[PDB]
């Protein structure tokens, strides 16, 4: 079915043709929009108190990356290349090699945020939950090289916003 | 230009202030999408497609799943069709938005930007609530949706929807009899069926022009 | 009435500790808000909630003067919250 | 104690246009359900003075294809003027009485008109230029329409003294004798100011900044002010001519405070209506007077030399 | 709120009330008080002259009187 | 020393002036510029903080390069940045100016745009969220401050 | 001499301090500069040279210009009007230090006038350019990068070979 | 005289707010920083070449018009006349020849910018 925006004709009685020339001469429509105007300048502004305040945000949110760790202190990461692999934009670098004790563990595990595309790929591709993408958001430097992130920078964002991450995993782990 | 949308150079020959010609030039935003879709796989292509029309992302999203699985032969679920479709309404709610208060900020009215912007906002925290990301969602997947619905989210949905009428009343109460806008938008731009059916045009441009047509 | 909101502004100048705590609250913070006490972290900042305002106004934090060794008096981040209070205020929960 | 007088004329009057940004600013935050600067001072209140600095200790540049002369006098010519508008005003007292004091601003008006056609052929831009030619087509419109409404409500009046206006409107308001001419004179203010809806010497959306494009740090400021300046004065000329205050000779400060409530009422007014309408064509905004303002004008301008004669109300010259 | 407008508007105003207060005092202080005398047409150019010449100290606004002429 | 004392409160007035009004062009390339519209909204009002959009190059402080930077469009965005006058600040936002975001290894886009301008703030995210970019506003303000151009000239 | 040079633009911004003063009408001063191009180049090149370890080098230009007709070339590739006129040793001394009582950057200081007057000297026992490798590039193929600011609208357009070259010293 | 001191003092205030802005702040000019500007990119022509003028009989009936307005501005002295028939006529004449200029030329479509 279809409907006609714009199809109407004007009625020509001498009443309506009236009313047509009153609002022509004295700006009928014209004080109404000034009337709308009025009535938001009196209504509540809309406004949070940045910083002091924050918009809200969902457990799903994607900011900062992460690396976990278990309980016990041990490293998730497995060097399995899995977020590698499905990262879209190439932004994950990963060098692995047997640890002392004959772990699978990485070497290296460089992120270029420069080059992410904060899709979170990587969160839903990792086997053992190693990688996240934390709630951090407020992450912007003053120079390029600070955002291309290494395993010791990630570890210590993990270390810092475990809780939290932890929290999110959490609430959000039964939609998974 | 605050009116070139960024990145078009629209090379015009005027004779005064009548336009003689012109000459959009274009590419200034061509990133090579199509060679890098070439070489991605088909799930790391999906966010391309998320930033394509940046303004209508899930209907993006949603065209190019439905590609996918007309190649693949599968089909989606009841429940993950009419996600998709509550949230393509959405989306081109959140679009005619955009594109209504864009237009009329060209003109010259901002406030109408200011209030349904506002809107957008209310509906991009839809949009993080889903998927985690404002705009570039990527929820929408060959196959179904990433992830099922919180449990609120349908409620906050109806009350977006319950609560959002005015504000398209309040728009037309700015636009819609205004004789200034009137004087701006009629009979300005008109293009014939005919001529819009050979050039090519689709959706509002042909509706304008008076062509029953809705895919 | 307008001596209602009259009366509530006076209050919201005695709420902060004097005429004193006014004028720091409003130069540092931009706001004059009165709201109960949610609580405090280790680093001096402090939390309040109102649910009679709308939606995103409704939690609030009011910084330190100082953190770890930097003086905050006017240089206030956003990154100055622990994550737990930063979980909080940005509201992916309800329980502080 | 007359240097005294145009000093105490003059930092008001540039005061007055820094909060009237400041206000302009909160006006529209809070009509677009925003809050606007609430941040530099106590409720912004020091945002002028942030924007000020800011702008004079910014460098400014002269453009490579210019025409230095032309370049620099036009804001000084449009700032200039937009203070002489002042001297003539009488709250209740004018700083400088005119005999003919009504005629004096058309002339420095029209003037002023010439700064900004200046400082767009000097600049030597092609927006510049467009620009330049959009005030040309405005100040034909609104002039001609701007002296037939004036010679109209001041043959209501007697002469061209603005005291004597304010005999006149002793008992009543011009606006309440006159409506129709105030309306047409209110828009026609609008168009003079170059305020919404036909800002369009400085039309943002069509040209990049218009006919100050190349203007930059300090000089901008001075055409920013002189806009500003117009505005205040415009409007407290609207205000002197319609909206008549009681004077009291012995205690002349009633009449200043209601002036000056009448005066930011009309300012507050056209804040208002930027934040309401669209903008128009300037080949429309032409078509406007010419079409519907004259015609109009033409025919109370014959009722308003008729009226006093056929009714016996002739003023008295003096 | 809508109200957080109204001291911007206050310092307008109080800048606008400067110029006529003062031109008003600044008139009265240099006319003896009185109003500055307005003179559009030569009589009462012709009578300020007058004014200054029979006051004996080249003042107009040196107002004399009954105990002048005796 | 008082001459001292004179030229840190004068740095600090000017710096003050700078910080407290600034005024991005109008400059969006790609969506990274629809969150510089959420900022401008209602919610995160600018406008609070000082910070206006102007739309010549002649009158604004800061470029906000929100969007990819392609090969065609690099000089443009050097000229524009060549035309604002000093002193002027370069905020890259977003992933697609920062480095190459999702289209690095492209034949049409620059890798970076600190290729072409200095940058002085980098806001990372795909897009940045409007909390995000005005962090990186008021990270820019609080650099600002810390300019030091009279002590500088005093000691010079 | 370059874009951001004192040199040339020394000479150049004399417009505004109405003639063009000269010692001696600078028929004394012979002057051969080099481009800051082909100096970045030569100092790049030092450094990949392993037999230039303990050396001293003399940049220099491929032709000496008296100082009157550089001053006149100078003004002529601006397209200013050239009014030299002498002025004596003395005076130009008390006039530069005049202009260095300036607390900023100085225009010009009597240290700047002793260099402007004096020649360049002639080193043909030091290595050069060509020795390091480079080619000096001649002031007529670079000048107008430089002068090109300071013309007038008038006459921004002007190609390159619009001006003779001007009589070398060699 | 006072208004020659006026004039004197609002054009010195300029004049320094002027010499202030060009003096006061450091100055970087180099040829990219003072071209010309055209959106970014380099103008095709020159902003000297002739623009064309759609309204140019809108000025000139402009200027027979600022003629006609500076015929009526001496009315408010003219009504303090005995003779008010006759002045009244005079004023009305001139009014009805100011419409019947209007009325010819917009039915004779002289108010339409040129295509
Ligand atoms: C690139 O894609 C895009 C984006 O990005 C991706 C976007 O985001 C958006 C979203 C943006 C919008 C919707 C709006 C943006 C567009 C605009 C055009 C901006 C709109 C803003 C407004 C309409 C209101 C904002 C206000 C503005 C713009 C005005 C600017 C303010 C100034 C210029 C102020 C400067 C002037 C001043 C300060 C006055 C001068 C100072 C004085 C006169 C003070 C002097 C006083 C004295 C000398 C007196 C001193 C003496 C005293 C006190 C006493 C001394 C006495 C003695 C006796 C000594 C869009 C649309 C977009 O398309
Ligand atoms: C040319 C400008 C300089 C000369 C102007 C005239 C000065 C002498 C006036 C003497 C007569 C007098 O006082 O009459 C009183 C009259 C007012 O009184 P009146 O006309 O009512 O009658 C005289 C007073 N009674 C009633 C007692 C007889 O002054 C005027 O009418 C004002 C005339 C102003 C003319 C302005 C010309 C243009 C100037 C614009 C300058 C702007 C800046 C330009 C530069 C910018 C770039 C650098
Ligand atoms: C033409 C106008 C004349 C009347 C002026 C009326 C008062 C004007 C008030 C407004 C002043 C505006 C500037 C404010 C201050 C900030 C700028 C500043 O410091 O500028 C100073 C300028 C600064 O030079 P600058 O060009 O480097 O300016 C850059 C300034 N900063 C770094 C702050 C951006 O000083 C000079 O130009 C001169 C410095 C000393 C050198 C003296 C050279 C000799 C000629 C002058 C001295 C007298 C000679 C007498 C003998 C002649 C015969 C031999
Ligand atoms: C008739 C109308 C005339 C115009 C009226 C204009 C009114 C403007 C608003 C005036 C109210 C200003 C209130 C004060 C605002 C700033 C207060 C405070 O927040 O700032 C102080 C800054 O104060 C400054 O140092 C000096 C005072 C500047 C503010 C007062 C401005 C007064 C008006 C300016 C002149 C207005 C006309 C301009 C011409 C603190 O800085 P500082 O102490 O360092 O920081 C270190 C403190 N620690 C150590 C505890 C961390
Ligand atoms: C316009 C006409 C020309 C006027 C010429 C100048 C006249 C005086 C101008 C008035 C000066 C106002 C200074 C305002 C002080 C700043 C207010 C205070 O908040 O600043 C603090 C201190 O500011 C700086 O430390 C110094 C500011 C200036 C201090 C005084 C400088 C010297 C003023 C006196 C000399 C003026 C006359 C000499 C020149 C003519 C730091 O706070 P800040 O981080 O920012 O705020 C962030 C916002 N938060 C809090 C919500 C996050
Ligand atoms: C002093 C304070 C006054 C304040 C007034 C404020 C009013 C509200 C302000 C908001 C308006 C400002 C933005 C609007 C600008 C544009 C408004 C506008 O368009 O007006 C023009 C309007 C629109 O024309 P079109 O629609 O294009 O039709 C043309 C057909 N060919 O037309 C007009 O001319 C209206 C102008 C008002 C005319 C006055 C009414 C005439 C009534 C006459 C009756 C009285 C006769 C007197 C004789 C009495 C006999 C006893
Ligand atoms: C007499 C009129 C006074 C001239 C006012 C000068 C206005 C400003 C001109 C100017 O600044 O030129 C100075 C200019 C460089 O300044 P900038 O233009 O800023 O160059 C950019 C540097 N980044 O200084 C110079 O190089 C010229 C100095 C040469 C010394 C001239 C000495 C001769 C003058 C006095 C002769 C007296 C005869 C008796
Ligand atoms: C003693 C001289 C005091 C200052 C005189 C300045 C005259 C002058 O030559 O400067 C012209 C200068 C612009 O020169 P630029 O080419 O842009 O580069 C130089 C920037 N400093 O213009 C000005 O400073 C404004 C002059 C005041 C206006 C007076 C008109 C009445
Ligand atoms: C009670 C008695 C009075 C007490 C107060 C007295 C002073 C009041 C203010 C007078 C005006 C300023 C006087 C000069 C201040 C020092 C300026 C200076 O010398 O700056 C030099 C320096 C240039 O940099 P430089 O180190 O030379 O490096 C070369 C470039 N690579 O650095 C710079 O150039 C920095 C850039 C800005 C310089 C200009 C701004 C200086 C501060 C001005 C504040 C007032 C502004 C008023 C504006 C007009 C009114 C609105
Ligand atoms: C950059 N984009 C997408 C815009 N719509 N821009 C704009 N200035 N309206
Ligand atoms: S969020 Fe996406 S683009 Fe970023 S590292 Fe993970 S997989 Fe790569
Ligand atoms: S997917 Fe997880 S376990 Fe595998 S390499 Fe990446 S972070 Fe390590
Ligand atoms: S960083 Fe992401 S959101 Fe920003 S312009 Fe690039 S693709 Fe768009």
């Amino acid at each position: 079915t279809y409907k006609f925006v714009n199809m109407r004709e004007p009625s020509m009685d001498m009443k309506s043709v009236t009313d047509r020339a009153a609002q022509t001469l004295l700006w009928t429509e014209l004080v109404r929009g000034l009337g709308m105007t009025l009535s938001y300048l009196f209504r509540e502004p809309a406004t949070i108190n940045y910083p002091f305040e924050k918009g809200p945000l969902s457990p799903r949110f994607r900011g900062e990356h992460a690396l976990r760790r278990y309980p016990s202190g041990e490293e998730r990461c497995i060097a399995c290349k899995l977020c590698e692999a499905v990262c879209p934009a190439q932004a994950i670098t990963i060098e692995a090699e047997p640890r002392a004790d004959g772990s699978r563990r990485t070497t290296r595990y460089d992120i270029d945020m420069t080059k992410c595309i904060y899709c979170g790929f990587c969160q839903e591709a990792c086997p053992v939950d190693a990688i996240v993408e934390g709630p951090n958001f407020e992450f912007s430097t003053e120079t390029h090289e600070e955002l291309l992130y290494n395993k010791e920078k990630l570890l210590n964002n993990g270390d810092k916003w475990e809780a939290e991450i932890a929290a999110n995993i959490q609430a959000d782990y039964l939609y998974r | 230009h605050p009116a070139a949308h960024g990145v078009l150079r629209l090379v015009m020959e005027l004779s005064g202030e009548m336009v003689r010609k012109c000459d959009p030039h274009i590419g200034l935003l061509h990133r090579g999408t199509e060679k890098l879709i070439e070489y991605k796989t088909y799930l790391q292509a999906l966010p391309y497609f998320d930033r394509l029309d940046y303004v209508s992302m899930m209907c993006n999203e949603q065209a190019y799943s439905l590609a996918v699985e007309k190649l693949l032969n599968i089909q989606p679920p009841p429940r993950a069709q009419w996600i998709r479709v509550l949230f393509g309404e959405i989306t081109r709610l959140l679009n005619h938005i955009m594109a209504v208060t864009t237009h009329a900020l060209d003109i010259g009215a901002m406030t109408p930007f200011f209030w349904m912007f506002e809107e957008r906002e209310k509906m991009f925290e839809f949009y993080e609530r889903v998927s985690g990301a404002r705009m570039h969602a990527a929820y929408i997947r060959p196959g179904g949706v990433h992830q099922d619905l919180p449990l609120g989210l349908l409620d906050d949905i109806y009350e977006f929807s319950k609560n959002f009428s005015f504000r398209i009343d309040e728009l037309e109460e700015m636009l819609t009899n205004n004789r200034i806008w009137r004087n701006r938008t009629v009979d300005i731009g008109v293009v014939t069926a005919e001529d819009a059916l050979n050039y090519g045009f689709s959706g509002v441009m042909l509706r304008g022009s008076g062509i029953q047509w809705d895919l | 009435e307008l001596v209602q909101v009259l009366r509530r502004g006076l209050q919201q100048v005695s709420g902060h500790g004097g005429l004193r705590g006014y004028l720091r609250v409003l130069f540092r913070a931009n706001d004059v808000r009165v709201g109960t006490l949610v609580g405090e972290d280790k680093y001096g900042n402090k939390y309040y909630e109102d649910n009679k305002q709308f939606f995103g106004r409704h939690r609030w934090v009011i910084y330190t003067t100082e953190m770890n060794g930097r003086d905050t008096f006017w240089d206030v981040d956003g990154s100055m919250v622990p994550p737990e209070w930063h979980r909080w205020l940005h509201c992916m929960t309800d329980d502080p | 104690m007359f240097m005294i007088n145009i000093l105490s004329l003059i930092i008001p009057i540039l005061l007055a246009v820094a909060f009237l940004t400041l206000v302009e600013r909160k006006v529209l935050g809070y009509m677009q359900l925003r809050k606007g600067p609430n941040v530099v001072g106590p409720y912004g209140l020091l945002q002028p003075i942030a924007d000020a600095l800011k702008l004079f200790t910014k460098e400014p540049l002269r453009p490579a294809t210019s025409s230095i002369s032309m370049f620099i006098i036009a804001p000084i010519l449009a700032l200039s003027l937009a203070l002489t508008m002042w001297v003539p005003l009488p709250m209740p007292y004018p700083l400088i009485n005119m005999n003919l004091g009504v005629l004096f601003m058309l002339a420095m008006s029209s003037l002023a008109v010439y700064s900004i056609l200046w400082s767009g052929w000097a600049s030597n831009s092609k927006y510049a230029l467009i620009g330049a030619l959009r005030a040309v087509a405005q100040t034909i419109s609104y002039e001609v329409t701007l002296a037939i409404i004036l010679l109209s409500v001041l043959l209501m009046n007697g002469s061209y003294t603005l005291s004597t206006l304010i005999t006149t409107q002793e008992h009543i308001w011009m606006i309440f004798t006159s409506w129709p001419l105030a309306m047409m004179w209110f828009i026609s203010t609008l168009a003079e100011t170059n305020r919404a809806p036909f800002d369009l010497t400085e039309g943002e959306s069509e040209l990049v900044s218009g006919f100050n494009v190349e203007y930059a740090a300090g000089p901008f400021a001075m055409f920013f002010m002189a806009e500003y300046a117009n505005i205040i004065m415009m409007n407290a000329f609207t205000a002197i001519l319609f909206l008549g205050a009681s004077h009291d000779p012995h205690t002349p400060e009633l009449y200043t405070i209601n002036f000056v409530l009448k005066t930011l009422a009309l300012t507050i007014t056209f804040l208002w209506i930027r934040a309401s309408y669209p903008r128009f064509r300037y080949d429309q905004l032409m078509h406007l007077l010419w079409k519907s303002f004259l015609p109009l004008t033409l025919a109370l301008c014959m009722w308003h030399i008729s009226l006093p004669i056929m009714t016996a109300s002739i003023p008295p010259q003096s | 709120m809508w109200f957080e407008i109204l001291p911007g508007i206050a310092v307008m105003a109080a800048c606008l009330f400067i110029p006529g207060m003062a031109t008003a005092h600044i008139h009265k202080f240099t006319n003896g008080g009185k109003e500055k005398r307005v003179a559009h047409f030569s009589y009462q150019w012709n009578l300020m002259e007058r004014d200054r010449c029979i006051s004996g100290v080249n003042r107009y606004h040196v107002t004399k009187g009954l105990e002048n002429i005796d | 020393s008082r001459g001292e004392y004179v030229v840190a409160k004068l740095d600090d007035l000017v710096n003050w002036a700078r910080r407290s009004s600034l005024w991005p062009m109008t400059f969006g390339l790609a969506c990274c510029a629809v969150e510089m519209m959420h900022m401008a909204a209602p919610r995160y009002d600018m406008d609070r903080f000082g910070v206006v959009f102007r739309a010549s190059p002649r009158q604004s402080d800061v470029m906000i390069v929100a969007g990819t930077l392609t090969n065609k469009m690099a000089p443009a965005l050097r000229k524009v940045y060549d035309q604002m006058p000093e002193p002027r600040y370069v905020v890259s936002m977003g992933s697609c100016a920062n480095g190459g975001g999702y289209y690095h290894y492209s034949y049409s886009v620059v890798r970076g745009c600190d290729r072409i301008v200095p940058v002085d703030i980098y806001v990372p995210g795909c897009p940045p969220t409007a909390e995000a970019l005005l962090y990186g506003i008021l990270q820019l303000q609080r650099k600002i401050k810390r300019e030091k151009r009279l002590r500088i000239w005093y000691r010079r | 001499f370059g874009r951001e040079d004192r040199f040339l633009n020394y000479f150049a911004s004399m417009r505004w301090f109405g003639g063009v003063p000269l010692i001696s009408l600078g028929k004394e001063t012979v002057k051969q500069p080099v481009y800051i191009v082909d100096v970045s180049k030569g100092i790049i090149n030092a450094i990949k040279d392993p037999d230039a370890k303990g050396k001293t080098f003399a940049f220099v230009g491929p032709n000496r210009y008296l100082l009157f007709d550089l001053v006149q070339y100078i003004f002529a590739v601006a397209y200013r009007p050239f009014l030299p006129y002498p002025l004596p040793h003395f005076a130009y001394r008390w006039v530069g230090r005049l202009f260095e009582v300036s607390p900023f950057e100085p225009w010009t200081t009597r240290d700047k006038v002793e260099r402007v007057h004096m020649s360049d000297m002639t080193l043909p026992h030091l290595p050069g350019l060509e020795d390091l490798g480079i080619q000096a590039t001649p002031l007529e193929l670079k000048a107008i990068e430089v002068l090109r600011r300071h013309r007038t609208y008038r006459w921004l357009t002007s190609e390159m070979e619009d001006v003779k070259p001007a009589k070398t010293v060699n | 005289m006072n208004i020659m001191l006026t004039l004197l003092t609002n054009v010195t205030l300029a004049s320094l707010l002027v010499l202030i802005a060009f003096w006061l702040p450091q100055l970087n000019a180099y040829s990219e920083k003072t071209s010309p500007y055209e959106c970014g990119f380099d103008p095709m022509g020159s902003a000297r070449l002739p623009f064309s003028m759609k309204f140019f009989l809108v000025a000139i009936t402009f200027l027979l018009f600022d003629l006609e307005i500076a015929l009526l501005l001496p009315l408010p002295w003219a009504s303090q006349t005995n003779n008010l028939k006759t002045m009244l006529t005079m004023a009305l004449f001139l009014l009805i020849l100011l419409a019947a200029s209007l009325a010819y030329e917009w039915t004779q479509k002289g108010l339409e910018w040129a295509e």
